[PDB]
RNA sequence: GCCGUCGCUGGCAGUCGGCAGAGCGAGAAAGAGAGUGGCGCGGACGCUACGCCGCGACGAGUAGGAGGGCCGCUGCGGUG
RNA sequence: GGGCCCGGGGGGCCACGCGUCCCCCGCGAGCGCACGGGGUCGGCGGCGAUGUCGGCUACCCACCCGACCCGUCUUGAAAC
């Protein structure tokens, strides 16, 4: 019963695991986050087979479901009401994310003026 | 294999194909004609 | 007043129809006379050849002015005239394809590349398939596919090339303009053989599938086209 | 204005007519058959009267609509596809049913209705399968036939007297078998069934169920 | 003029919001919301705005008067329109076609007060 | 009643000798050795059928532990009779030398 | 099929609307020319031009060079 | 065989107004089907509130295939 965007396609991801660093299961020092192994010997590097997989523009999303939700709207960070307005002629392809740090009493004002102007709200249940 | 492709591009391929249609129908009319004139002489 | 604008729109409309229509009428004669053409040609070789053996002799036809040259090697380890002349040919790729009119200076350069190349002499069924199939012409630089008879006309319609059968006569008889017709179309991309090949690293004579192997080039076409 | 004629071309093969362009000009005799060149409804008001609008401005606009779709042809609504079936399905067939709680019941082909399903009936007296629509992929068609030529199947026996109707629920909601659907079982049952009973062990083999069993494989053994 | 203005205000802007992958203009006047040229309520000559009235019934509609470009306080003229649905889009289907008012933004304004009287209904 | 799906074994994915292309499975049906005794089961369905701990709806029926992964056969293997299906899933490695049912629908007899 | 790059130094200011008239892809230079005599009030989107759109080809990489980062860290001027 | 397959004395033609001089002897209307500028149905079925439906990735586990530990100097490093 909640708000559709316009469309909603199909979303197709080339790829749904996150791209690992290099040697980051071997170590607590070595985060995950992606670092492009640069060693003269590295085998990831020479991306042989059955190795660790790195990023390459190849795996980019299509261009029209690129950063879309799984709801098929495209979210856009609100801070209060006046930012919530943006969204009132383009309410069938954007929702709203209302900020981590707006206080609960604000929150209220713009879960209600969304409803109002059916903007979707993708977090309307938290700090109740 | 798009007969209608095929007339935009080359307008006599249909009077080709209609013609070999019509030939080899008639052709193959003649052999079963001559071989049923056969196997009846056969039969005399 | 607007009535008799809209009369000379319509007057050119119906001659911009009439003038199609009467183009069709054109290229479906050219047609109707290649076909008599090409029959007039296979039979009368089969007619000379008849009275040569009626009489006790020996005809011997036309060396053939036409070939098809197919790129059967990969590009590693290519040496530098082998690799100059396959990109003369238009061969810069693995079972790409092209038509090479044959005369001294061709059939010397496909010498060079026989280790390369597989090519023979195709046949009137061979043009057909080739260009119906995988014929594209080259037009501003592009790739583009022959959907429409007018792509032809356009680039090559100043040397009266105005339609496939066109350009399938001026290919298959290698006319005046065989160059010309010829480097329009885009270098045929092949499929790999279906059926496999017998040994991509000898000469046809050998067993394998390098070097001249006449008109058994048609059998490779079909299982590659 | 005059009559519709049929098409004076036959069809030698799909797209392709039998005739010529000059042998059809002569056929449709065109040598001798030459050619030259509201949205307001006024209404009277207890004014006087009042132009009404036939059809009204929306009242509301959406903040984003679609664009419309590029044309296609050749993609017709199901209505209108044509209907093919197996040379094997011929009336009077007996087929294995191969899905739903009737699978592996052997029944008789009776016609194929207008959206190319199949109507067959058991008879519901041998194998317990009544009137009943089935979908031809979905049978294996036997070599065994009977000859229902004289059968007179009725006319309103089509997709749309076959077509569940929705039951719904707020407990359930029964399907009942409507009277005329047993008349419709014994007007055509009384005249299939003698035929049945014709050829010898033919109705208790519509009372049997095919199975697979050791050693016996599909492609092996003819239906 | 307006496009050596937008040359000056396209990327600086106390009203432009880039955030999310999105551009975006909170200036009165602006009938999407939209950093764009067509849409910007401040350097054309010739603007409309719609905006919901003070109280929550009807719309406003704004059109930039001609002569006083650099005097703000008499440059805009406001209007509400508190009638039915249908009825309040006709008004503004004609402020702009009939005198030919930015003709571009016609179904922008439309599409505008569809939207806010539509917000103005009962929240179900 | 009785069995309605023909016996396969689910040999093992299409692969080279050290490249494995799990979307493809290689089936051995009984009772097929030949190449050419394979044309019938082209495009048959077919079902790896299992048990789970959660129970799961059935189709026309009330929850149960049976799951299926659905599949078709798509073309002939070798020239012994195996075939190549492809599955909505991909069939998971635990499955190898256990029954596959091969349907007798869609059919085309 | 999708992603990006390169190329066409490609197309779009024509949203020219009731002060209206809907085209400029088409084998083959140059005008949808100007004239002088013989009921309804209606018609989607677009265009941050640093934007949007189309078509074709292409894509390995150490040392090294370059571009783009609505990648990230701290402080200052403006702005929110 | 070639000469729009020269000229004279059953089967297909992208022949089909005519005034003429004479080599030779610029607009008809409609309607419909589609192998026609990239898919639609104007086609259906089953289940659903306390145990069931969906949730790529993520947590744990299993299996099949793949898979030697990085940085570095080096012609060559998994290197005893
Ligand atoms: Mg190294
Ligand atoms: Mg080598
Ligand atoms: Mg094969
Ligand atoms: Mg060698
Ligand atoms: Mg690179
Ligand atoms: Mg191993
Ligand atoms: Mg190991
Ligand atoms: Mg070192
Ligand atoms: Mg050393
Ligand atoms: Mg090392
Ligand atoms: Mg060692």
């Amino acid at each position: 019963a909640a708000l559709r965007p316009l469309v909603k396609p199909k979303i197709v991801k080339k790829r749904t695991k996150k791209f690992i660093r290099h040697q980051s299961d071997r170590y607590v020092k070595i985060k995950r986050n992606w670092r492009k192994p640069r060693g003269i010997d590295n085998r990831v590097r020479r991306r042989f087979k059955g190795q660790i997989l790195m990023p390459n523009i190849g795996y980019g999303s299509n261009k029209k479901t690129k950063h879309m939700l799984p709801s098929g709207f495209r979210k856009f960070l609100v801070h209060n009401v006046k930012e919530l307005e943006v969204l009132l002629m383009c309410n069938k392809s954007y929702c709203a994310e209302i900020a981590h740090n707006v206080s609960s009493k604000n929150r209220k004002a713009i879960v209600e003026r969304a409803a109002q102007l059916a903007i979707r709200v993708t977090n309307p249940n938290a700090r109740l | 294999k798009n007969l209608r492709i095929m007339l935009k591009l080359n307008p006599y391929a249909k009077t080709m194909r209609r013609n070999t249609i019509l030939r080899q129908a008639r052709n193959h009319k003649l052999r079963v004609e001559r071989a049923a004139a056969a196997l009846a002489a056969k039969s005399d | 007043n607007f009535a008799e604008l809209k009369i000379k729109r319509l007057r050119k409309k119906f001659a911009q129809k009439m003038l199609r229509k009467a183009r069709r009428k054109l290229i479906y004669e050219k047609a109707k006379h290649y076909h008599k053409e090409y029959r007039q040609m296979y039979r009368t070789e089969i007619r000379m050849a008849r009275m040569a053996r009626k009489a006790g002799n020996f005809y011997v036809p036309a060396e053939p002015k036409l070939a098809f040259v197919i790129r059967i090697r990969g590009i590693n380890g290519v040496s530098p005239k082998v690799r100059k002349v396959l990109q003369l040919l238009r061969l810069r790729q693995i079972f790409n394809g092209t038509f090479v009119k044959l005369n001294k200076a061709s059939i010397n350069m496909l010498r060079i590349v026989e280790p390369y190349i597989a090519w023979g002499y195709p046949n009137l069924k061979s043009v057909n398939e080739l260009i119906y199939k995988r014929g594209y012409g080259k037009i501003n630089k592009k790739r583009i596919a022959l959907t429409d008879n007018t792509l032809i006309a356009r680039s090559l319609g100043k040397y009266n090339i105005i339609c496939m059968e066109d350009l399938i006569h001026e290919i298959y008889t290698v006319g005046k303009h065989f160059k010309e017709a010829n480097n329009f179309l885009w270098p045929f991309k092949l499929s790999s053989p279906r059926g496999g090949m017998k040994k991509k690293t000898t000469h046809f004579v050998e067993g394998g599938d390098a070097g001249n192997r006449e008109d058994q080039i048609n059998r490779l076409i079909r299982r590659m086209n | 204005k005059g009559k519709p004629h049929c098409s004076r071309n036959p069809v030698l093969v799909r797209g392709i007519g039998r005739y010529s362009r000059s042998a059809m000009y002569s056929r449709k005799a065109l040598y001798k058959r030459k050619y030259a060149a509201l949205a307001t409804v006024t209404k009277p008001v207890g004014g006087g009267t009042r132009v009404v609008k036939l059809r009204k401005m929306p009242r509301y606009y959406p903040t984003e609509d679609v664009p419309r779709k590029l044309l296609s042809h050749g993609k017709k609504p199901f209505s209108q596809h044509v209907r093919k079936l197996r040379a094997s399905i011929t009336p009077g067939t007996i087929l294995i049913i191969l899905t739903g709680r009737h699978r592996g019941k052997r029944v008789v082909f009776l016609k194929q209705l207008s959206s190319g399903l199949l109507l067959v009936t058991g008879p519901l007296s041998l194998n317990r399968v009544p009137l009943r629509r089935t979908h031809q992929k979905f049978v294996i068609a036997t070599s065994t036939k009977i000859d229902i030529s004289g059968v007179k199947i009725p006319k309103h026996l089509t997709d749309a007297y076959f077509k569940k109707k929705k039951l719904r629920k707020p407990e359930k909601e029964k399907y009942e078998i409507t009277e005329q659907r047993k008349v419709d079982q014994k007007a055509v049952d009384s005249q299939i069934l003698p035929k049945i009973k014709a050829v010898p062990q033919l109705q208790g083999y519509l009372r049997s169920v095919f199975a697979l069993t050791n050693g016996v494989y599909p492609h092996k053994l003819v239906f | 003029s307006a496009h050596l203005q937008w040359m000056v205000v396209r990327n600086c802007s106390s009203f432009l919001i880039k955030r999310n992958k999105q551009t975006y203009s909170t200036e009165p006047n602006n009938l999407k919301a939209r950093n764009s040229f067509r849409y910007n309520g401040l350097i054309h000559r010739k603007t409309v705005g719609v905006e919901p009235a003070a109280d929550g019934k009807g719309v406003v509609v704004v059109m930039k008067r001609r002569s006083g470009q650099r005097k703000p306080a008499t440059s805009y003229v406001r209007t509400t329109i508190n009638k039915n649905a249908r009825a309040t889009l006709s008004s503004i289907r004609h402020m702009i076609r009939k005198n030919k008012y930015h003709p571009d933004l016609r179904m922008a304004a439309i599409r505008r007060a569809s939207a806010i009287l539509r917000s103005q209904k009962p929240v179900m | 009643s009785g069995r309605l799906w023909c016996k396969a074994i689910f040999a093992g994915y299409k692969r080279g000798l050290r490249n494995q292309r799990e979307h493809t499975a290689l089936l051995k049906i009984e009772g097929v050795y030949a190449r050419d005794e394979t044309e019938f089961y082209l495009g048959k369905r077919c079902a790896y059928v299992y048990k789970a701990k959660n129970n799961t709806v059935t189709p026309g029926g009330k929850p149960n532990k049976t799951r299926v992964i659905w599949g078709k056969v798509t073309r002939a293997h070798g020239n012994s009779g195996m075939v190549r299906a492809k599955f909505r899933s991909n069939l998971p490695a635990k499955a190898i030398g256990h029954r596959i049912r091969v349907m007798l629908y869609p059919s085309r007899i």
